RNA sequence: GGUACAAUGGUAUGCGUAGAAGUGUUUGGCGUAAGCCUGCAUGGAGCUGCCAUUGGUACAGAUCUUGGUGGAUAGUAGCAAAUAAUCGAAUGAGAGCCUUGGAGGACUGAAGUGGAGAAGGGUUUCGUGUGAACAGUGGUUGAUCACGAGUUAGUCGGUCCUAAGUUCAAGGCGAAAGCGAAAAUUUUCAAGUAAAACAUAAUUUUGAACGAAAGGGAAUACGGUUCCAAUUCCGUAACCUG
RNA sequence: UAAACUCCAUCUAAAACUAAAUAUAACCAUGAGACCGAUAGUAAACAAGUACCGUGAGGGAAAGUUGAAAAGAACUCUGAA
RNA sequence: UUAUAUACAACCUCAACUCAUAUGGGACUACCCCCUGAAUUUAAGCAUAUUAAUUAGGGGAGGAAAAGAAACUAACAAGGAUUUUCUUAGUAGCGGCGAGCGAAAAGAAAACAGUUCAGCACUAAGUCACUUUGUCUAUAUGGCAAAUGUGAGAUGCAGUG
RNA sequence: AACUCUAAGCGGUGGAUCACUCGGCUCAUGGGUCGAUGAAGAACGCAGCAAACUGUGCGUCAUCGUGUGAACUGCAGGACACAUGAACAUCGACAUUUUGAACGCAUAUCGCAGUCCAUGCUG
RNA sequence: UGCUUGGACUACAUAUGGUUGAGGGUUGUA
């Protein structure tokens, strides 16, 4: 009874959701993401995976400042100026 | 010296590998003691450091820092130059006089195998393999 | 061919104008001037508009009947003309797009901004056969 | 922003206007010795600097 | 004049597949992992497998350029002067030269102020140079690639080589015309002057 | 199930709207190549792990 | 030495929507041979001969790799645990099912196959509609598919309290990360005042927080109501807290 | 080449700043190529780090092509379709 | 002051504040600096050696970084900060002297740029930060002056060097 | 016209081959810009009809100002809002939800506060 | 006062001042 019939016990959640990455993955007991590391200041990474730092670099996601930063280095950062009109 | 972090479950490897109790540090009692308060305090520089006194399991030294967002550090321009940011955490990348001795910095025969600056750049140079275009 | 920030690679010439945005296309949506109005404006090309008449040149339809385009349909790189048409199955009359390359105008819409294109591109011309 | 220029109008005059009327420019940028002082120089260097400016010659026979 | 090629240096190697050993009733190649993915386990890194690395890959130090001596860059550029005198060497590279005056051909200074190409024409029509460049329109083609995709798709053939002294117009005006191509005499390219 | 919290709520909510096809005017947009929903659940075959 | 493949440089005043590459073939051939040329058929936009220089350059095997397929086999594989259905009717294109309702024989036999919850699940619930696929037979039905809807609280829970324990706080330590420390660290580190006099004045340091939908812990019951919710809505009668 | 003598040369440690030539699988913008041509080239030409699997660290696909133009087959007959 | 019985002061060492003003954490990964540090491997075994002062782990910056104006070479007829390339050179050396490993001066280039402190018979704190008030003209962690208002400063601030 | 053998033709099954290529890869060039003024990342919301992707943040597939100067389109609906400006770019204005280094304390909780200013119901 | 609603604020470590202070830590006019 190691398989079939052990496997009928799983009815709790060893890993509960993430407040820092939104994985299933944050242990309850620990208190601790098995991804972010999130209670910890600090992002959890390692070199020895890049697949893993691949798939949650910046621009993976939004990037919601960052690129009016590029936007805005290219007008050299200029501010509280608008375009006058012609032509 | 150093006791070698292993877990009493002893170092693996080949015999050379085994040392745990004789080992010193590649950096001084006075190179990390300003690491020590450049981590601590994050809002100021580490200029120099210097030993006040000793006695069988603690040395002790002062650390001089500075402020360097200050309205006197930064309008002086003598000392002005640690207000820029190559200076960032000098003292955690071996720019103070202390963290300078453990590189291996000098001139010229006996400081060689540092020679491009660091140790590491000098590995680098040594052992990079120009293939040349017109070879 | 001689500016070496313009590029002869099919691959980013063929991405850059299929990719163009609908105002890059409408540039792109030219079309020749007919050879009075091109005597009359010393304009040789125009980007084709709504309210233009226009001739068929190339094309099952070929020409000689001029009428006027009701859309500049940009997202397909093509144009429909008043009669050029189709039918269904069913007898609904269907427009065929046009690419304006292959089509010619006769009679340009004007206002105070298709005006002054042609006071742009003509007087733009004398001042480059004089070189 | 007829109001964020009406605020404007109000602090100016002001050391210590708001941190949003205040030229968010980069981190880097806000903080990295204000040109005035950054270039500003030592008594000691002002005076190297009036005695023997580089001239302006050529050579050759 | 040649580009560095190669393949990505971790291709074929983004796998983390090791091998289920004997007995498995199945090969010994390294399988790919885990569950429900199709790609379980199927097969990686091999050269004979489908996403492995290719036998040996491509390196970009590869030796592509070359040290000719020096003198015998000399001695092929002279190798390539004799051989446009001589009518039987100029007529066995194509070449129609059957109406040209002299060889070698020398003209006068006053084609190097030549500055336009309607101007440019007239010299080869009158000095029945303009029968290569009728040859030449005819050798437009595509190449048959494969390069067609890769930015040669094609143009002509080689015409004339307008050695010059000095340029007061001519390699603008005999820019555009197809096969012409106008150089100095003291580069004088063997890769212009030889080509094939 | 049946005492839950907010935010299991919200991203159960989620995943419920999200389980909707494919608009068949979607279809008839111009060069279009959405077919099916490729991203349909069913809530038997595969679950969610929330 | 010769032949297949792909390229680059030259070259053939080469070939091509009057049909290129590819494929198919009892068209006719050539070559000792690898292979080549050719007709016709399909195909619809590119390709070949020569000189040089090449290269990811030639497959039957690797319990090779990916994909597809054949027998075995339309089957003596099989779809046989949990007793069992049958009549007639209606619907329908078609009915043994689950489709329904009627009658009837049976089983579970209440330590249930009955009625409710906790985990877990996540819309599966419910009404209407339904066509393929799925329900290892069928299907007019469905936990399928389309559309529409549905979950109501001062009293039920959470939330509050702590347990076992945990996370942090500078004694500390460590190159650091961090202790797979448990810090118990820590000048007044905590309280107190219808708040005072020759110190205002009496007192306390284990800081802090989390950790129980089964422990502790304020207050509600009935009757009615829906396609779908009820100690929640409706009516009625109470109760707790401030 | 260790030591002791007597020289000679040579620097001035135990404080500090400093451009340029140099590096650059990342980022912003570009140009190229004797590269690959959908079992290839990135794992990914496509709603690809996606679907999906694993408690988790992580593992991770397949899938491009009507035609020049939808002109995307009105209508009739048969059928429950 | 101080029989710890009235104050008063001033320092010095240390507190506290939702005081005024500010400063710092985290991200990326190609290059860069500081650390920590393996084993597969090869030596036809294997422990030194090798792999490697490298993968992995930790920390810190910039558009470059580090280095850098001699406690350097040489032994010359002498050269003259740093860094990069060529050569020196697979050399001198190092090594179960086995496997293997392995620099530098000079020479030739690219580029060139030099300096500042502490410490003396500087010989009137000759300096600085705030804050307020005049008053310039960015939407100024600015400009000048006034009060020299409050503080830093004689346990040493400026200038010279 | 049993079955079998072999050949071709036709139909199937399958998706090679060839020809394509808004994609990769490799080389080089120019440039130097994140974040406590809340980054990267996460979550959930947002369209007349939209699930994904793309864009965004209750002002929610957009956005001031500029540039250009008639579209957008699958279908409606309006464009009298060029002719005082569509759609696109561009972007200097305003803005940016819950989070996150994440900062009142916590958080498998949308849990519990304090201090303060206002309003909305007594007097 | 009274409940709701909206807003500003309340993390830590540090620097310089400000402000309140502790200490039979050295001292001083009495």
């Amino acid at each position: 009874t190691k398989g079939t019939s052990s496997f009928g016990k799983r009815h709790n959640k060893t890993h509960t959701l993430c407040r820092r990455c939104g994985r299933s993955s944050y242990h309850i007991q620990k208190s601790t993401c098995a991804q972010c590391g999130y209670p910890a200041a600090k992002l959890r990474s390692y070199n020895w995976s890049v697949k893993a730092k691949r798939r949650k670099t910046t621009g993976t996601g939004r990037m919601q400042h960052l690129k009016v930063v590029r936007r805005r280095f290219r007008n050299g950062f200029r501010e509280g100026t608008q375009a006058k009109p012609k032509k | 010296g150093r006791k070698r972090p292993v877990p009493k479950g002893c170092t693996y490897g080949k015999p050379k590998s085994h040392g745990v109790n004789q080992l010193k540090p590649y950096r001084g009692l006075q190179s990390i003691a300003e690491e020590r308060v450049g981590r601590r305090l994050g809002g100021l520089r580490v200029l120099n450091s210097y030993w006040i006194a000793q006695d069988a399991s603690y040395k002790y030294f002062e650390v001089i820092l500075i402020d360097t967002h200050h309205s006197a550090i930064r309008r002086d321009p003598k000392i002005n130059w640690i207000c820029k940011h190559v200076h960032k955490h000098r003292e955690l990348r071996g720019l103070t006089s202390a963290g300078k001795s453990s590189r291996g910095i000098g001139k010229g025969y006996r400081y060689s195998q540092t020679i491009g600056g660091s140790r590491r750049a000098a590995w680098k140079r040594k052992n990079r393999e120009h293939m040349h275009r017109k070879r | 061919k001689q500016n070496p920030f313009v590029s002869s690679s099919r691959r980013k010439n063929r991405k850059r104008h299929f990719q163009a945005p609908s105002h890059i296309r409408r540039r792109l949506m030219s079309a020749p001037l007919s050879k009075e109005l091109r005597q009359k404006y010393n304009v040789r090309s125009m980007p084709i508009r709504r309210d233009d008449e226009v001739q068929v040149i190339r094309g099952h339809f070929k020409g000689n009947q001029v009428g006027k385009v009701v859309q500049a349909y940009r997202k397909k790189f093509v144009v429909y003309v008043e009669k050029i048409q189709r039918e269904n199955a069913n007898g609904t009359n269907v427009y065929v797009g046009i690419h304006p390359s292959k089509v010619l105008i006769v009679k340009l819409k004007l206002d105070k901004d298709r005006k002054a294109i042609l006071e742009r591109r003509g007087k733009g011309r004398l001042a480059a056969l004089g070189k | 922003q007829k109001q964020k220029e009406n605020l404007r109008k109000v602090f100016k005059n002001k050391k210590y206007k708001p941190l949003d009327l205040r030229k968010k420019k980069t981190r880097a940028i806000r903080k990295a010795l204000s040109p005035r002082d950054a270039n500003r120089k030592t008594l000691k260097e002002i005076r190297k600097r009036s005695v023997f400016p580089q001239r302006k010659f050529a050579v050759k026979a | 004049n040649r580009q560095a090629y190669a393949v990505s240096e971790l291709a074929g190697h983004q796998t983390s597949a090791e091998s289920w050993g004997t007995g498995r009733a199945v090969a010994r190649i390294p399988r790919v992992r885990g569950g429900g993915t199709h790609r379980s386990g199927q097969g990686a890194f091999g050269n004979m497998c489908r996403g492995g690395r290719m036998f040996a890959p491509t390196k970009t130090f590869r030796r592509w350029h070359r040290k000719v001596n020096v003198n015998q860059r000399r001695y092929a550029l002279v190798s390539a002067i004799a051989a446009s005198g001589v009518p039987a060497l100029v007529q066995s590279k194509g070449h129609v030269i059957d109406g040209v005056s002299e060889f070698p051909l020398v003209v006068s200074d006053e084609v190097q102020k030549v500055q336009k190409t309607k101007q440019a024409v007239i010299f080869l029509r009158r000095l029945k140079i303009w029968a290569d460049i009728q040859k030449v329109y005819k050798s437009q083609r595509f190449r048959a690639g494969r390069g067609t995709m890769r930015d040669r798709r094609r143009i002509a053939r080689r015409g004339p080589l307008v050695v010059y002294d000095k340029d007061e117009g001519l390699r603008k005006a005999f820019r555009n015309i197809p096969g012409i191509e106008t150089i100095n005499v003291d580069k004088l390219n063997l890769l212009k002057l030889a080509p094939g | 199930a049946a005492h839950k919290s907010f935010r299991i709520k919200q991203k159960l909510a989620k995943k419920l709207k999200q389980n909707r096809s494919v608009p068949q005017w979607v279809r008839l947009r111009t060069g279009n190549t959405i077919r099916y929903n490729a991203k349909r659940r069913h809530w038997r075959r595969t679950k969610l792990k929330l």
